[PDB]
């Protein structure tokens, strides 16, 4: 049937990946141990999506883990549902891309690639036909932002008729980690927007803004703050693996959302985001769910979206949800928040109604945006590459392993000109 | 088997039927086992129903009404909204008219015989006693439940509590009162009956 | 590890067997 | 559906407000759990099945007081996120609220209420409560209606005020604050009833027999007054009149909007036991000096216009008859050019009452509100606390500093000379 | 049931059940010997419950004496001032209903006159000694006609 394969790449990448295999088995009802209980044929007869079985009644996802130090994949093999991954799925580099990109590319990661394309190619050719792939990473560190951009551009040739949708993680307004931060982003922003076909950002800090708001918890760590991506990056996706009215797919949203191949980077937001004080306390209608899903403390980018115009925009609802209720509200809202959106496309929305609610919840929307708001967000990473570049500071760490001067120069040139399509179209 | 196969209800019904069919087949063409249009039951045995005189009355006082089963809990917020509603609309439409025309059985789904006895008190209609098994083989019949307690054969829940069922003689779901279903028309919904095409015969 | 999930589609919901005309 | 929403600023509106809600959790039968065991949709929503919501906004600028609604016996009937609290309280300085220190809630206020207003059509009006006298009542109060004309400038917004007593001021900058506070609520705001708090000194140790009272008795018996005005936007009966026409019947030319209000009965469980409250006599004691809620005595005003909301068992025959009595009466005077004055009103739902508080279950009621030039020197004797403070610059920089100008002061004298000359041109 | 079958005494100490106390207003009076506001109080109230009793065919007032005394040979000389029904000193009872009304020799102390519904359930405060302090004065308020033991 239908096949995602699951790829892992970066510390970011693996950790967030951890709490995504979490939020599918229970979603679906499996045991850490592999095995299956819960007693329905509608969660089941879609799982082969992810699932392959294994003659005990067990399910080993299929997932591929790769980094270039082994520090983090014993954190998931000891962490929760470790048991669940395949030992031959891990791959080890013993060296550790340190926050370089060079070694992540061409050096260092060049001998780890004849490996890694091994057990992805088995998994691959294991089905009938595959449909995409989905990889997580972060585009601030070295072995997700330059060893993950190569395992990009690998699996993008040999199966040039199928996608694939990476969730990345980019800098940041203030706060600012791996001070080599702009080196690392803009070499793969120029590799990424040749090789994929849609990228979802995050943003720490959107994303610490909301679980300081919302969620209303005072000192956040990383596994409350992955359940968050984790929510909606398996909403994303919901509709692949249970029947609805009006279904989706990503190649279904892949052409909806793209106007022109070049500018493919999504926002994300997601709703009901519900305190344990205000949970008994709202009546969770399709009405305030779009009010919620409209909302700039609300999406996961760092970005006000009050100073660009949304481009496209879907809204993959969740639930048992009456459906002009649903599709006259984005008509109500795209009527109402004329300034919003763009002139020259009619409808700007999309919508999507997966029949099954997230477990517990009721009624859930996930909201994916392809907004010219990053119009800010680039021109931040590019004046950032400039004021390290003149100055030629770090360089050497980069320039000594191969690296060309040349590819700077291109980089920022091939960056820029991204700038330049999201101010033209206004 | 209506509405659902694997109810208590229907297996002694199954069982009491063939068992007839088998014994007056070998004393004699006849089909066996029996359709489920040729068997008969007694829904409401001899002492089950108990009005609001505190008097038993038969199944036979039951002909000629569209008569609806009522699952209801004392403590559930939801029961509490429906219940006003529900009265008066009993009130009004058998008022209404020189004939009687629906009436109510109280099913409790409540957790203690104090607590049943203080909701029975507010409601004029028929009752199920609380401690009589009846009541726990009619909820395994209509697949009512508040929570995934007593298990399910492969169903969902059917609703929740509250809700109005309309019936027929046999176990026959005639219509279901849209209360909090897939439509939620809240304390409206009791507009949608049909009684004049659903009598109790 | 899950108690089960019992909600249902509506078309599971409605199209049922009716009594059939002869 | 039918809806009015409720809006409550500053220390004195807040805890009106509690006693306010109070009755209405206790009208529709809702414990304070939240949940009971079509008529309410005007002041309240719904949240699933059997919960119900209150439709009003708390706005304050300090904590002190929002905190103890929160904490206290409504924790979970209200709304987490339907009060707004800010830092600093604006501290009895009109310029604190309207200029500075205001701007950070109203954009959040602004939000609240647009987010209420829009779901439902055929909204019907707003209510504020708050003092004259306080700074964030006045100040805060001001913009956040002062904006709200600006944006939906279709749209009724009725006033509730408590005004300085000739005697009892309990803060030296009232005659500052109140002068301030009219001129830019003279424009923005359509109908404001008045009222005075040395009034209700009177009323509780005349009538309701109680030597000496406090805010919690106060607050009490204004809620039995709102709640006698606004029955007939949620309950049914013979006749009944919402907020769009009070505005019709009551105010004649654009700028005479201030009037004064009266209830009657006033009976503890001491009286309530040993006479009738029969119509005939219960619009007396409605006419009575004594049961006015505003501190002047209506002999040196002319009366211009009367509204009689009757809540409880009424028969037209005494209806009647006891309006033709009032215009017999020569104590009372109406203005000549006007015959009519009286818009009657009768409901039909008995009159609420708290339990265990001081009123009495009555079954019948009058809540009385009166358009008259009474309020003509009312608003002259704070004009003369005006002239006094002015004359040499007292407490002006407090307001100078702040940010406002002197010369906008000057702007709110001729502002209310041109009131109090209006009322003796009115009323001659 | 609120009290057991021996709870009660009448004058002349004999035992009276539950049920004797319907069809009429009955109050718990918290109260002790010692104190000088009881001393006060008593007489106030003993020409209340005459007067209540005298004006009509009815009875229409009853009250139950707890006492907070140090023990019983105050207990029944403060009780011997008394022409209505008492809770003795030795039965838990007064435990429990004294932690559970919240009076304390914290809200609320000595003397407190409390009228009690139908179970449970006090009506009014009857403020003797309150916010308000109505001294030999709050009595009065008591509606008979509303609370009616039943």
């Amino acid at each position: 049937m239908r096949e995602i394969v699951h790829v892992q790449g970066g510390q970011c990448g693996n950790q967030i990946g951890a709490k995504f295999w979490e939020v599918i088995s229970d979603e679906h009802g499996i045991d850490p141990t592999g095995t299956y209980c819960g007693d329905s044929d509608l969660q089941l007869e879609r799982i082969n999506v992810f699932y392959n079985e294994a003659t005990g009644g067990r399910f080993v996802p299929r997932a591929i883990l790769m980094d270039l130090e082994p520090g983090t994949m014993d954190s998931v093999r000891a962490g929760p549902f470790g048991q669940l991954f395949r030992p031959d799925n891990f791959v080890f580099g013993q060296t550790g891309a340190g926050n370089n990109w060079a070694k992540g590319h061409y050096t260092e990661g060049a001998e780890l690639i004849d490996s890694v394309l091994d057990v992805v190619r088995k998994e691959a050719e294991g089905c009938d036909c595959l449909q995409g792939f989905q990889i997580t990473h972060s585009l601030g560190g070295g072995t997700g932002s330059g060893m993950g951009t190569l395992l990009i551009s690998k699996v993008r040739e040999e199966y040039p008729d199928r996608i694939m949708e990476t969730f990345s993680v980019f800098p940041s307004p203030k706060v600012s980690d791996t001070v080599v931060e702009p080196y690392n982003a803009t070499l793969s922003v120029h590799q990424l927007v040749e090789n994929a076909d849609e990228v979802q950002v995050i943003d720490n800090e959107a994303l610490y803004d909301i679980c300081f708001r919302t969620l209303k918890l005072t000192t956040p760590t990383y596994g409350d703050l992955n359940h968050l991506v984790s929510a909606a990056m398996s909403g994303v996706t919901c509709c692949l693996r249970f029947p609805g009215q009006l279904n989706s797919d990503l190649r279904k949203l892949a052409v909806n959302l793209i106007p022109f191949p070049r500018l493919h980077f999504f926002l994300i937001g997601f709703a009901p985001l519900t305190s344990r004080g205000s949970q008994q306390y709202r009546a969770l209608s399709v009405p305030e769910l779009t009010q919620q899903m409209f909302d700039a403390k609300n999406m996961m980018c760092a970005s006000d979206p009050r100073h660009g115009r949304y481009l496209t925009a879907s809204a993959m609802f969740r639930g048992r949800m009456s459906t002009k209720e649903v599709d006259e509200q984005m008509l109500n809202v795209q009527n109402k928040n004329s300034s919003y959106f763009v002139e020259w496309i009619p409808n700007n929305m999309k919508s999507s109604v997966c029949d099954i609610p997230p477990k517990g919840l009721k009624m859930s929307v996930t909201f994916v945006g392809n907004s010219t708001a990053i119009q800010e967000m680039f021109k931040r990473v590019s004046d950032q590459f400039t004021a390290m570049f003149r100055r030629k500071a770090f360089l050497h760490w980069y320039t000594g392993e191969g690296m060309d001067e040349m590819e700077f120069t291109e980089a920022e040139s091939n960056m820029n000109d991204l700038v330049s399509e999201y101010q033209q179209y206004q | 088997s209506q509405p659902v196969f694997a109810s208590p209800l229907n297996v002694e019904k199954r069982r009491l039927n063939e068992e007839r069919a088998l014994m007056q087949a070998q004393k004699a063409n006849i089909q066996l086992p029996p359709n489920y249009g040729d068997m008969d039951l007694i829904l409401f045995p001899e002492g089950s129903l108990k009005n609001s005189n505190n008097t038993v009355i038969p199944q036979s006082h039951l002909k000629g009404k569209s008569v609806a089963l009522y699952f209801a809990d004392g403590a559930d917020p939801k029961c509490a909204s429906l219940l006003p509603f529900l009265l008066n609309y009993y009130r009004t439409m058998n008022e209404g008219g020189a004939n009687q025309k629906i009436e109510i059985i109280f099913v409790s789904l409540d957790r203690d015989r104090e607590a049943f006895e203080s909701h029975r008190a507010h409601m004029p209609w028929l009752s199920i006693d609380l401690e009589n098994p009846l009541t726990e083989i009619l909820k395994r019949h209509f697949r009512v439940m508040k929570e995934y307690e007593v298990p399910t054969y492969g169903y969902g829940s059917r609703t929740g509590v509250p809700s109005v069922i309309v019936i027929g003689s046999d176990g026959r779901e005639a219509q279901f009162l849209p209360i909090c279903s897939g439509l939620e028309e809240g304390d409206r919904a009791l507009l949608r009956w049909d009684w004049r095409n659903t009598k109790f015969a | 590890p899950t108690l089960p999930f019992n909600a249902q589609s509506c078309y599971r919901s409605e199209y049922v067997a009716k009594p059939l005309p002869p | 559906m039918r809806e009015v929403i409720s809006i409550h600023v500053g220390q004195a509106g807040i805890q009106i407000g509690n006693a306010c809600w109070e009755l209405f959790c206790l009208e529709h039968g809702i414990q304070p759990d939240g949940q009971m065991p079509d008529a309410f949709n005007t002041f309240f929503s719904e949240t699933g099945a059997g919960k119900h919501v209150p439709r009003c906004v708390f706005l304050d600028l300090e904590p002190t007081v929002v905190d103890e609604v929160r904490t206290g016996t409504y924790r979970h009937l209200f709304h987490p996120e339907q009060l707004i609290s800010g830092k600093e309280d604006a501290a009895n300085n009109f310029a604190r609220g309207h200029y500075t220190i205001g701007k950070e809630i109203v954009d959040l206020s602004l939000d609240r209420i647009r987010k209420l207003a829009d779901n439902c059509t055929g909204l019907q009006g707003f209510l504020m409560f708050n003092a004259v006298g306080g700074g964030t009542g006045s100040g805060l109060g001001c913009l956040l209606l002062e904006r709200l004309s600006v944006d939906y400038g279709k749209k009724s917004k009725l006033n509730f005020c408590s005004w300085p007593s000739p005697q009892v001021s309990t803060a030296v900058v009232e005659p500052y604050n109140s002068v301030l506070s009219t001129h830019s609520l003279l424009e923005h705001t359509d109908v404001a009833v008045m009222l005075d708090n040395e009034a209700i000194y009177d009323i509780c140790r005349r009538n309701l027999d109680i030597e000496r009272p406090t805010y919690t008795n106060l607050n009490r018996l204004i809620a039995q007054v709102i709640s006698s005005l606004t029955a007939s936007l949620r309950f049914d009966g013979a006749l009944n009149v919402d907020v769009t026409e009070f505005q019709t019947n009551l105010v004649p030319y654009p700028r005479i909007h201030f009037m004064l209000s009266s209830y009657a009965p006033i009976i503890s469980a001491e009286k309530a036991y040993h006479e009738q409250l029969s119509v005939a006599e219960i619009t007396n004691s409605a006419f009575e000096p004594a049961s006015m809620m505003a501190k002047c005595d209506p002999r040196h005003g002319k009366y211009m216009a009367c509204c009689l909301m009757y809540r409880g068992d009424v028969v037209p025959k005494d209806v009647n008859a006891a309006v033709a009595t009032i215009k017999t009466k020569r104590t009372i005077q109406f203005v000549d050019w006007c015959p009519t004055g009286f818009k009657c009103g009768i409901n039909y739902q008995p009159p609420t009452v708290v339990p265990g508080g001081d009123l009495a279950k009555v079954m019948r009621a009058v809540c009385m509100i009166s358009n008259s030039t009474a309020i003509a020197e009312v608003f002259s004797r704070m004009d003369h606390k005006f002239d006094l403070m002015y004359a040499k610059r007292a407490f002006v920089h407090w307001y100078v500093g702040e940010g406002m100008e002197e010369g906008e002061f000057s702007e709110a004298r001729e502002d209310l000379a041109a009131l109090e000359k209006d009322y003796e041109e009115v009323g001659i």
